[PDB]
């Protein structure tokens, strides 16, 4: 079957997708690495800021890239910092 | 054992004046990061500051974790400005109250740095010749 | 090319960290480190009344002096400045206070501090507190 | 036979000694050691204050206290200092 993951990105990655938030249908089990890859798939300037950004699933912090999708739920891409 | 005065961001104008008088100890050591009118060699026009919406708590939490560690230090305040920036105009802000001066001056130092590698803020640069950059994008 | 040096007072006049961060901040520099050193209400165990600082006629110059060898030293630093109390203080009133600009916040932090430990050490003024139990001390004499 | 010397007195030496200068004569070749225990000849307490403190010749510092007084001078009493 599938999944509906939400994406919001942030700053350089919101710039380089166009778009704020994204709905996605990804099959069951699909690893927070392949939704980046996916992400990325059609947008070669997203791609390149994507291999720099650190991500969050219902705003808690990804330890675990290769961690399943099976629930609905939102990933944040965060670009690197740059406060101060 | 140090109080946390205040902790904030906001797109309002920040004064240091202001969080230097919030943590009044004998000693008092403030910091001001500013808006520079260059990055390297190009020049600047303005800037905008954007946060996750978790950038509150993140700086809460690091305001805590170097308050626990310190030793010597009373009262601590910090603040982060997000929304558009003009040259000049103070994008962060911190101040450390202390028995003695050199808790003080080693406190801010590092709460600086820890906020800076912590904090979920980005910075959206514009330069004279009409380009953008989003910084360590 | 040495930093500024926007001030360097010896005053009877109040002191305020406020000002002096304005006038260093003006190079529009990367960084601003302040210090405020205030008068505390205890010393030592004893709460203080008042206190009074006394200048020797040469603490000028010797701010003077102290401020141009830091302003040589180039980190990257724009701007200095620094001040000292003389006469009268009340609990809470900043004695001494001291500012730096600088590119980048590493100089800034580190040159704001030596300064102060420079002032300290070489600056010809002496302390005198007074205590609630109506005694008086002169600090490290 | 003798010369005049100007005493000027700081914070804790000028609170001890009761009064701010005074003026003094000494044997001519007298040094600022020697001058130092006659003015401590005062009282106890001006010559406990006198222990700690360094001294300057026409606010010039004196690095050797066996340093002869032969001309007419002001000679500075500093306590250790206290600031900031």
């Amino acid at each position: 079957t599938t999944v509906r993951v939400t994406v919001r990105y942030f700053a350089a990655a919101a710039a380089a997708a166009g778009i704020e938030t994204e709905s996605l249908e990804i099959a069951t089990g699909t690893s927070v690495a392949e939704l980046v890859e996916r992400l990325g798939a059609r947008n070669p300037e997203l791609a390149r800021v994507l291999k720099r950004c650190s991500y969050l699933c219902d705003e808690v912090a990804v330890r675990d890239m290769a961690k399943p999708l099976v629930t609905p739920q939102t990933v944040d891409v965060l670009p690197p910092f740059a406060g101060g | 054992s140090a109080e946390i005065v205040r902790v904030e961001l906001t797109e309002d104008p920040i004064s240091l004046t202001e969080y230097e008088a919030l943590v009044a100890a004998g000693a008092v050591v403030g910091f001001a990061g500013v808006v520079r009118d260059h990055d390297g060699g190009r020049s600047v026009l303005r800037l905008e500051y954007s946060a996750h919406p978790t950038a509150q708590r993140t700086l809460e939490e690091v305001a805590e974790e170097i308050a626990a560690q310190s030793d010597g230090v009373r009262a601590i305040a910090v603040s982060h400005r997000i929304g558009p920036l003009k040259i000049g105009d103070a994008a962060l802000v911190a101040a450390v109250a202390a028995d003695h001066r050199r808790a003080a001056f080693e406190t801010c130092a590092r709460l600086v740095d820890v906020v800076k590698e912590r904090l979920p803020v980005w910075k959206h640069q514009h330069f004279a010749d009409g380009t953008d950059e989003w910084v360590n994008s």
